[PDB]
């Protein structure tokens, strides 16, 4: 991708966005009293229709906001906040997160390594369930043998805990981190 | 209940006059009272770095508009290629400028540094005092980054609201700073180290290594105060310095104009990113603002026409929000230029060019770190209860004519001191106390017909 | 008639070449008759400040377009927000400068000031007369304020054609300056007043309240100009000066490019206001310019078809011409930061760097107001007559090779004077006038190979 | 092949650090070994410049188009009067810069200029060694002008593919630069030839005329470097300073950052121009990129529709470029004042200010021709191998409570030398070497508590 949006063979080193890993549908959660088991399932990022109200997104006990009994709570941007389900209790909604990606370009010795961003490791994996793009094989050509590996800045792949300390790496990853070739 | 509002002029504040005299002598008007006083202001140095996933905000993994969207493909490249260029010089622009801030060589802190100066931007060994203050009155939103994401997720508490999280709908990215707050803060700890002194020529070889109180003296004797003067009043001296700190701990109002600055640096940050945010829902004439909707409630034929006119209207928006951060990041690198000359000069040194620091001379000035930028402080003297004295331009011998002399870094005043013998007595510039006339004070010069005759008692020379 | 344009070659001016020379001694060019004159810029301070009446610009209160308008009443909203921003910032700006050349004293301004210089910069005791000729030359039209609107008014001139009455019709508003012509014309008196002089080491706390001419032979005597030379030519100097302001009464034509500048800040400020008195005709494809005429002629389906279309370009010119604003309200504010450092160091003292002012070293500098902005004046001095002698490195004595000197701000030259017996001579640095070697003159040097060795007559040391 | 990239933290280089001492007396640093380094930056001053056929641009000379267009014709008028006021402005911007590097007078340049400095800047009796190098560098097309056209005709090779033949299809044209590649060339050899000197006061009237070696002597005791050392080490300064501007050989790759700031000025014009190349085949949903086809194809009454909108989008790409270039243009004005403050200060005179040049106090600088602009290069001094000494505040006769002494431009430190008996040392402040104490080294100053007192021998006084 990041070789198309330069129109070339021979991309200059650095760090680079990509697109981002989507969200991941799940089975759907219907109300609309007037079809089971879907009543509901807290949940992750599943399809749901409300009274023909409708969209994608995960749902959390909270607590009870006014008013009840117009069913639909909104933010001043109109993105649907939380729902009065009639089982009695008040679930919030938070639609859904995605996984940020960028990678890091070696041009001299032409490699890579990669950046998952603020996700955390703990919902990383060795392959994915989302998606983005076809593969990411060749980070996996050394990548299938290691763990994914906590930064502060974020999780990463392929990146080896080296504990070295240099002046200048030409590829930081911003905070203290940097990206040694 | 309060009453009318009242009209009224603006106050002109007239300066003291003093007058104006011809022949040999002349008026002259010099402060009594000095008393410390503080300055501030903010200088931005960077813009918070923005990434865009253009794909993603433009739609939400529709395949319908994937289709139609790769006609636009190459805007989305020019859009993320813009992006990098902005966020590359921001990076290049920190980085310059703590190249400069760091000093070859400093002084270990330790605390009791000053002596009796209480020097409260000593670092908690941490930030400082002072930064802390300034991040704690600042309404930022908490950072990301750690845990982040997490807190977009469900697993956290149901009040939170924070437009971070909307990162993550959006496609939006804000990109981590590149230094560490906590190397940051080792930068400006280095620039305490180097002071006491900057003196001593130049100073940017070897390095004096001096206690901070006397490189205040150094700087004190070098506006024009005599050193008789300074040995008497050191107590007094550190007394009113420390005074001048103390209202630092009221000072972090909206209605310090410096504190202001910091505020609204924050305020143009979240404003760029709400605008986006606010377009996710605006539609264009489009019968909706969702994708997934307008796809369900509408035939192919004119489902395709729809989405097409949602998506140019997405494109401009980002187009705008694009120019609008290329030129925010040029204004912030000429602001980061701007601070590093400051670096160089009010805060590695004193200062002999007026306009350029507090209104009062100067004397040292300290940096600490603020949001996006580098936030100043400077030191100043301030002149107060001005008395007219008598003056002469010189004086010279008058049984040899060319024996004459003139004040060095100070002036020749008629005496008013019951101590000095002498008709005539040397005074500093920067505050009035007479002292004998002696060749440690003067300097020869060429004779001018307005030098005073004096007929007997002269020291320099006694002959 | 005239005949055919002529090509031609631009002129290479070729430096004076002084030879190069080895050995120990060289070859140096002094110039013998300078000459007094005058530079001039202008610094825009600030943007004219303008607001526009949202619900009236696009319509004229017809109830149709009000209905429509309400669709799009955020875009208004948006609009008034940024404009008065942009219009507190120029106020700021005004303010901050005005703060730094205030002076904490000065002399009061009589007539008869400055002895022989003619200074007709003084006030008609307000304004100045120079001030008047720059208001008089430029074009601009008169203000408002008062009387205002009632000459927009058919109590009035049939000839008025002023843009500034087309604002009660456009809803445009011209707000008035911050700071009133007066207290204007205050603060440039006391800068006035506070010359003569910024010598004397510090003037950032005492006051030397001397006379004009005094402060001038000071200014001389630190650019190397010997006091000798000084005290002869004391009324050939004040005539030299008289005629380099003398000119100023003939500088104010277009060929001046300062002030050039001068009326093109009141070109671009007329030009902003035109290009939306323009736009109240231009159709976007709608059937007419007159929303009550477009009303008239149709039937409401497709006259608020109409009437939308006309709205929407209405306010894309108002969100181009509030960008438009944005920027140049930022350029101003970062000009007048450059004229507050010129007031701090170009008119508050002479200034060794050459660089800024007219390029003659620094002499006294004067700041008057102008539309928009200040008019700097600066004085300067202009070598001629370059002549070429030879020059020594120093002295030492023969007899005594640890005796050595060098003159200090001037040079030893081989003396050309009958009047002078010994064989060397100092000369100032900026004049050429030989004078015997005395100690005032010189500072004494570790020895080095470079220097002559004189066999007999040297009086510092006598010995 | 290559294995996995290797996560690493930043280093943070601690400074050296000096002990804090309190008492009379106190720790020193001071370099032993100082090395000539060179710096070196591009500051653009000018933006290429364009001017546009706008009847051209827009359609080819069509009929159908020519007679729709003058609809639109007020668009372009106002499309030239905006890029011709560009234009006029960069002229002014480069004759501004012109009329300060000239300097009324100079050396003749010749081969062996400086002595044992090598010196290959000089002429080549031309443009300069170093401008060839960085010419055949950067990577522009060749430029037009001569033979200019007839390389977009047929009467040339095949292979050309240069954006400027497709100059005269797309209406654009290129304007030659002001001032000629000659004339430039003889401005900057004019400020090669006023080095030697800058210093002996003003400089903004009298011209030294002596060799480079010794205006170089001077500007290293300028810095505080004694004199004694200086002689001793005439060759080995010669030598360092020659392998310090033999680097500039290899300097000029892309890893260089002020090579690459030279390289991106012209990515930059070659950008704008393909912009505007690249829009000629956008259609804006009009059926063909070709008017000439489009018309071709149509009956008349949906031809003009289809053509109107084709113009639609032309006129406002143009009218997008014309807003870059007065951006771009201003920011190249403010860039080139910031050249003409370093060419009045930097290359004109040894600086004091440090932060400006390159890190290392100052000596002299040079500055070359470059594509659009000035690039400087910085000679500058590096201190190494830092010692630590015992230094006092001053020194005082115990006899005698008021013979007090200080140091001038240097540092009493307790000797370590076998040479000298005198247990207290003079030294240089930019490097370590001791001297014995004598009145050239010292001055008089009131007595202090902290100033050491001599139970004997002091040679100033030495009673
Ligand atoms: C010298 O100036 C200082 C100003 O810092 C004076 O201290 C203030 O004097 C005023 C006079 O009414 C009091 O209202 C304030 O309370 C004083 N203190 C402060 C902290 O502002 C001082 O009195 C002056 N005179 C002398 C002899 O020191
Ligand atoms: C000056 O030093 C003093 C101690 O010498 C400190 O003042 C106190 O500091 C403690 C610790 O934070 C506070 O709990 C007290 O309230 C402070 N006393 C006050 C404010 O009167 C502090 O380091 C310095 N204080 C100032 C005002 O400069
Ligand atoms: C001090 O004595 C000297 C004696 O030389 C005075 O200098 C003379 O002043 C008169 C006043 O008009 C001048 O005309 C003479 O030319 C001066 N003499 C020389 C040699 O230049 C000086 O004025 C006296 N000081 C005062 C204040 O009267
Ligand atoms: C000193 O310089 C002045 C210029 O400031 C010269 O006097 C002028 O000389 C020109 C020569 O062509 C005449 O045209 C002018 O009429 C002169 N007078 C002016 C401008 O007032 C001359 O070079 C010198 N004058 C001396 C030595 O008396
Ligand atoms: C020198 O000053 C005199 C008066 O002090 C000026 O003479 C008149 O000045 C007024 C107001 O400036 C003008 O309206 C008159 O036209 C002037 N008369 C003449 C005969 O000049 C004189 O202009 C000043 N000259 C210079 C060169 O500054
Ligand atoms: C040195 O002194 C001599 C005589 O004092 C000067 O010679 C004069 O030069 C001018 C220049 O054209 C002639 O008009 C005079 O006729 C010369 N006078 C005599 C007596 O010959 C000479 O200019 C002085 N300066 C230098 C640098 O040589
Ligand atoms: C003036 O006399 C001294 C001698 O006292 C000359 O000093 C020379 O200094 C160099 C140092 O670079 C030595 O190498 C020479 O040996 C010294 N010369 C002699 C004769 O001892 C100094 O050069 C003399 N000045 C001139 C212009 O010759
Ligand atoms: C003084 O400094 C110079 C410059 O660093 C030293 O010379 C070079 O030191 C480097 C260190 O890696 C060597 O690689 C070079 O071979 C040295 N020579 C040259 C010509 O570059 C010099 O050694 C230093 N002297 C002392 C006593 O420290
Ligand atoms: C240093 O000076 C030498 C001559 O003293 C020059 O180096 C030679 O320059 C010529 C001209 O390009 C070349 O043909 C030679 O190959 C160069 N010799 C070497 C050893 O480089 C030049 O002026 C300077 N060279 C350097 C490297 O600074
Ligand atoms: C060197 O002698 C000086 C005498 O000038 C000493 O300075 C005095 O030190 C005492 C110590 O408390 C002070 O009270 C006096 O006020 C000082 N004198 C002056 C004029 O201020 C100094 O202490 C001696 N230094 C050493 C190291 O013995
Ligand atoms: C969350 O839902 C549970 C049942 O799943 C309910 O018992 C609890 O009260 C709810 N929490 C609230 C209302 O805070
Ligand atoms: C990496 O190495 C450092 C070395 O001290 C260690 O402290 C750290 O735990 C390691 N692992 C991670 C995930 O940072
Ligand atoms: C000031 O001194 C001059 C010197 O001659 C004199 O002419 C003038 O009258 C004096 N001014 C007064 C006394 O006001
Ligand atoms: C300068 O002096 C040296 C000293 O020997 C000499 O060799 C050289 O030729 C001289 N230069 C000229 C141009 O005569
Ligand atoms: C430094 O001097 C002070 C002043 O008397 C003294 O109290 C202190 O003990 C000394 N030593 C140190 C390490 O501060």
């Amino acid at each position: 991708q990041l070789h198309c949006s330069y129109e070339s063979f021979d991309v200059e080193s650095g760090v680079y966005s990509v697109s981002s890993f989507e969200a991941k549908p799940s089975g759907s959660v219907v109300e609309q009293a007037e079809d089971t088991k879907i009543a509901s399932q807290l949940g992750n990022c599943v399809e749901y229709s409300l009274y023909g109200v409708s969209g994608r997104g995960v749902f959390q006990n909270c607590t009870a906001v006014g008013v009840r009994q117009q069913r639909f709570v909104y933010d001043a941007y109109q993105n649907l906040v939380g729902y009065y389900s009639d089982d009695g209790n008040y679930y919030c909604l938070r639609a859904c997160v995605s996984v940020p990606v960028s990678v890091i370009y070696d041009k001299e010795t032409k490699t890579h390594a990669t950046l998952f961003g603020s996700v955390a490791c703990e919902h990383i994996s060795s392959t994915m369930s989302q998606y983005s793009r076809s593969t990411r094989s060749m980070l996996k050509r050394r990548d299938s043998t290691y763990g994914p590996l906590q930064t502060p800045v974020g999780c990463v792949l392929g990146l080896v805990n080296s504990s070295l300390f240099v002046e200048d790496c030409k590829l930081p990853l911003g905070q203290s981190l940097c990206a040694l070739p | 209940v309060p009453g009318e509002m009242r009209l009224a002029s603006i106050a002109f504040n007239h300066p003291i006059q003093v007058d104006q005299l011809n022949s040999s002598y002349f008026k002259l008007s010099i402060p009594t009272n000095f008393s410390f006083g503080v300055t501030q202001e903010y200088i931005q140095t960077t813009i918070q770095k923005v990434t865009v996933d253009c794909k993603q905000y433009v739609c939400n993994g529709f395949q319908k508009c994937e289709q139609l969207l790769r006609e636009y493909g190459q805007f989305c490249s020019k859009i993320n290629q813009a992006l990098h260029g902005a966020n590359l010089r921001q990076d290049d622009s920190v980085r310059n400028l703590f190249a400069s801030v760091k000093s070859s060589q400093s002084s270990p802190i330790i605390p009791g540094f000053g002596g009796d100066f209480n020097l409260t931007l000593l670092e908690p060994v941490a930030r400082s005092a002072i930064e802390d203050l300034l991040f704690d009155k600042v309404t930022i939103a908490d950072p990301g980054y750690m845990q982040g994401y997490d807190d977009c997720m469900q697993q956290g508490p149901a009040s939170a609201r924070d437009l971070i999280c909307a990162q993550y709908v959006a496609g939006y990215k804000v990109l981590p700073p590149l230094m560490d707050v906590n190397m940051e803060a080792a930068y400006t700890s280095s620039l305490l180290g180097s002071i006491a002194g900057v003196g001593w020529t130049a100073g940017l070889s070897s390095f004096a290594a001096i206690p901070f109180a006397q490189s205040i003296f150094y700087r004190l004797n070098g506006v024009g105060i005599t050193q008789q003067v300074l040995s008497e009043n050191q107590k007094l001296i550190a007394n009113k310095f420390n005074q001048a700190l103390g209202a630092m701990q009221t000072g972090f109002t909206t209605t310090n104009e410096a504190f202001h600055k910091v505020q609204d640096a924050v305020n143009n940050n979240a404003q760029a990113l709400s605008k986006l945010a606010s377009e996710l829902s605006n539609t264009f004439g489009a019968i909706s603002a969702s994708i997934g909707d307008i796809i369900q409630r509408l035939d192919p034929p004119e489902q395709d026409a729809q989405i097409d006119r949602l998506i140019n209207g997405r494109l401009t928006t980002l187009n705008a929000f694009v120019a609008q951060q290329l030129v925010r990041s040029e204004s912030a690198a000429l602001s980061a230029q701007l601070a590093k000359d400051k670096v160089n000069e009010c805060v590695k040194a004193q200062s002999k060019r007026s306009g350029f620091c507090g209104q009062g001379t100067h004397i040292v000035s300290f940096v600490v770190n603020a949001p996006n930028g580098l936030y100043f402080m400077h030191v100043g003297y301030y002149p107060s209860n001005h008395i007219e004295v008598v003056s002469a331009y010189g004086l010279c011998d008058a049984a040899n004519p060319t024996n004459c002399i003139a004040p060095v870094n100070g002036y020749f005043i008629k005496t008013n001191n019951t101590r000095i013998v002498d008709e005539w007595s040397y005074t500093g510039s920067s505050f009035y106390a007479p002292e004998p006339i002696t060749s440690l004070n003067t300097k020869y010069v060429a004779p001018q017909v307005t030098y005073q005759n004096i007929s007997t008692n002269l020291p320099p020379p006694l002959l």
